[PDB]
């Protein structure tokens, strides 16, 4: 029902910035949780950022994965219907395609989606 | 020509469709400043926890489609239209567990530049979570909710007309002299989400009432001392007549009956009722000394 | 509603104003000069009450008189539940003092203005069409005309009525002052009894209680300092020195 | 959001008298309060008179300074949309490029507004 | 209330369904997704309480 599409993902230098954005669409949908995950050739799925409203209905709460934990920011905009990934001072390691997991619940019922994820290179 | 402002009653609201939103570009969210007065606190319900008030309510919006300019239609500012003739939005409160009898308003203020001013008294039936701990003094602190309960914040947003220390001191136009005593309406602004990609506007309203402890203070205070020194001139009765005994007892059976009589007044520990179970006690060990000698 | 502070009263409403687009010539339309036509067909007036804190269930009038001149005469009865600020100092007599501002609650002074029908000491003096035989007597309804305004540039007709009435003082006078006297001539038959048979300070006792109970179930009457309380808690302690003299002798 | 024009000044004799108009405009406002500022060249910005409805929701208030004290009367006429400023008895320190100051109150808030001002010459 | 056995509620209460007449397409209508439309103005289940 909800379509995702990743995009921002190119090739950049090491100790460079990269977003990555995520965009939902479709008719009814509400998505509890959105999370973002890289793969790197030949290696499994990694869990990198994820967001959700907090216990209070107001501020979100974001929640990142030990190896990113200090360079990259998850945000999101209700308005643009996009969820970013704002990656700072990319290592090699970081070098990976990255999709987008969203948990939506539509008129069909809670489901989870997934996006056709984009590459991101990083090498000198 | 010149039939006037009939003419532009009509070039407004010719085809105008009062279903839909009022908005050129629909990604432009419709912003509604609003604005409160506490009238009076008509009653409290501590037992059922719940506040009905009667509040003055101020709404404004713009109508994108109300739009004229003044010129060719003899110099016209602002224009008179029906409520139910033009859209509205749907701003209710969350606190409401009822609805209260309020009058109708048929007409609004629409201006050239769009501005649509529409003023409505409302009573309100909210809840409101109350504490008597200490109850002949107690202030209480209850929320008044405003919200679209249907459009998100990207198709109606909700802002204050006036500023917000106005409306918090605004004490004009309110009716003292009753069981409680308004401190202050302080609004605040919050934007409710229970998930992504959702998101509400919320316009909360902190109304704070303090009791007025006179009504509760001779209906209190003044019997037990009474009995009390009532009892005390049961004293100077001698041990040896024995109607001392029946004297005890009877005033005991008094303050009894009294406190259950006074035991339908506010219900709760009311924390005040052990500044009166001391008073019990009191005339208790004064008839056990009694007995003794 | 002395707790509350709220008047409930019902009034007969008469508005009259003039509807320039209805206007006609009696001729060629057989001679007719006014004409009954359904009140939601035409323009009214939104003049309400500042003083409205809920909304009484009145008759709907369905038709109104529009005449040849443009002249609408609108007839209905409201019931009026407006907010009212009581003083009951002087509880048995009492006069009270209620406002009821009419005015549009949206329109200015430029666009609805409010005047009176007829002269403001007929309104006054009108007494006809009233229900006496109640708790309160009707003094006067005194109307008075007020521009008011909240800024400038934006000024607002007001039209305030004074009703103004005064309590009758024969319901609370029995329920109050019988019981009262009553067990006081009790008392002084209770004075005969002898010091020495005993039965005289149960007798103080009892009446006493008697008394309590009573001032306890008259406290349930009209909420305020009520100052009638005094008048009264000085026989509660005129039986209290009186229990004390037994008690001494 | 709202407009103001100044109207009315010009050359006058000492001892003499004239009246300033300052008329409002626009589409949603509220007018809270309007001053009467007069600046003489080179001199600073000099408050005159001003107007705001009282406690009681029904008379004005007005208010003047030290200097104008007895000789201004500040008006006002909300029909007309104008709000006028009496000048009496004018000394040759009266002179000065009057402007008028409304605290006003649109959809887009509280704020102060100016018009384009009048020179008085005495 | 104990005495005649009834009891007095109040519920947030959220309807869903699906109005096979009201479809369309995003495109050319500037990609809108949702409109907000009056209540009475479209077909409504009848649904209610037996209690
Ligand atoms: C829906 O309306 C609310 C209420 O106006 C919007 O929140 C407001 O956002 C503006 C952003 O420009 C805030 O302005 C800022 O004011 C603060 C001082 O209070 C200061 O940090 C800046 O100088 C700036 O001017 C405004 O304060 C804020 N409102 C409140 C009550 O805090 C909200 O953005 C609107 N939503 C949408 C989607 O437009
Ligand atoms: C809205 O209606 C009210 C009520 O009629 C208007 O107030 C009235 O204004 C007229 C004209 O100034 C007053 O008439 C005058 O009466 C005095 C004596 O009081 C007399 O000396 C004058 O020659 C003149 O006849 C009238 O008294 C006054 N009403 C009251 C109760 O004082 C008001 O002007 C109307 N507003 C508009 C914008 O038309
Ligand atoms: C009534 O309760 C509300 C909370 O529901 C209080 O709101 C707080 O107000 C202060 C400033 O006055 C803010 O700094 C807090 O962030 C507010 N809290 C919340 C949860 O929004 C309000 O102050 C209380 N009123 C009184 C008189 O105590
Ligand atoms: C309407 O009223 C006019 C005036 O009262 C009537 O005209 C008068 O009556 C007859 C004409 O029918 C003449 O003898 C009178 O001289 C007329 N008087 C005037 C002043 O014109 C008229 O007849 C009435 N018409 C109807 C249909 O009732
Ligand atoms: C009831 O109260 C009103 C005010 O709330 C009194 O109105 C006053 O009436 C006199 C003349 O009768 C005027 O000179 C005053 O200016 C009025 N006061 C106000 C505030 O407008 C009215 O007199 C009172 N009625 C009684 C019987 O005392
Ligand atoms: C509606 O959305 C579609 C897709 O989201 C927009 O079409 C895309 O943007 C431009 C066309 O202007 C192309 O460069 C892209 O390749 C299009 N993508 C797809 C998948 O079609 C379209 O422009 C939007 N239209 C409006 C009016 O907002
Ligand atoms: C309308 O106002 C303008 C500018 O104030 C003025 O030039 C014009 O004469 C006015 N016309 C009428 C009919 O009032
Ligand atoms: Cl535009």
């Amino acid at each position: 029902d909800v379509q995702l599409v990743e995009s921002g993902g190119g090739l950049v230098q090491p100790g460079g910035s990269l977003r990555l954005s995520c965009a939902y669409s479709g008719s009814l949908f509400s998505i509890l949780r959105m999370d973002w995950y890289r793969q790197a050739p030949g290696k499994e799925r990694e869990l990198v950022a994820g967001i959700t409203r907090d216990a209070a209905g107001y501020a979100d709460s974001t929640n990142y994965a030990d190896s990113v934990k200090g360079r990259f920011t998850i945000s999101r905009d209700s308005a643009k219907n996009t969820v970013y990934l704002q990656m700072n001072s990319l290592k090699p390691e970081d070098t990976a395609v990255y999709y987008c997991n969203a948990d939506a619940r539509t008129i069909t019922g809670r489901a989870d989606y997934w996006g056709q994820g984009t590459q991101v290179t990083v090498s000198s | 020509t010149q039939p006037a402002l009939l003419r532009l009653s009509d070039h407004l609201l010719a085809n105008y469709k009062k279903g839909v939103r009022p908005v050129r570009d629909w990604r432009k969210p419709t912003t509604v400043s609003i604005d409160v007065i506490m009238y009076a606190i008509l009653n409290v319900d501590e037992k059922n926890q719940v506040l009905t008030t009667y509040i003055w309510y101020r709404q404004y919006w713009t109508d994108e489609f109300l739009q004229w300019t003044p010129e060719d239609f003899d110099n016209v500012t602002k224009l008179s239209i029906p409520t139910d003739s033009i859209w509205v939005p749907d701003i209710l409160i969350n606190e409401f567990v009822d609805v209260g009898k309020s009058p109708n308003i048929p007409y609004v203020y629409v201006h050239h530049r769009g501005e649509v001013q529409n003023y409505k008294p409302l009573q309100l039936v909210t809840a409101c979570s109350l504490d008597i701990y200490n109850f002949p003094f107690d202030v209480q602190n209850c929320s008044l909710t405003f919200t679209s309960w249907l459009h998100t914040i990207q198709d109606i947003n909700i802002t204050l007309w006036r500023s917000p220390e106005e409306v918090r001191s605004d004490k004009s136009i309110f009716i003292n002299q009753g069981e409680w005593e308004l401190l202050e309406v302080f609004p605040q602004f919050k934007e409710f989400s229970i998930d992504i990609s959702n998101s509400y506007a919320e316009m909360k309203f902190y109304v704070i009432i303090r009791r007025r402890p006179l009504f509760y203070a001779v209906s209190l205070l003044l019997p037990s001392i009474f009995l009390m020194v009532v009892d005390i001139v049961g004293f100077c009765l001698p041990p040896d007549s024995g109607e001392r005994v029946s004297f005890k007892i009877t005033l005991l059976l008094g303050y009894s009956v009294f406190l259950i009589i006074v035991s339908d007044t506010l219900p709760a520990t009311p924390l005040i009722g052990v500044y009166f179970v001391v008073c019990m006690a009191l005339l208790v060990i004064s008839l056990a000394e009694t007995i003794f000698i």
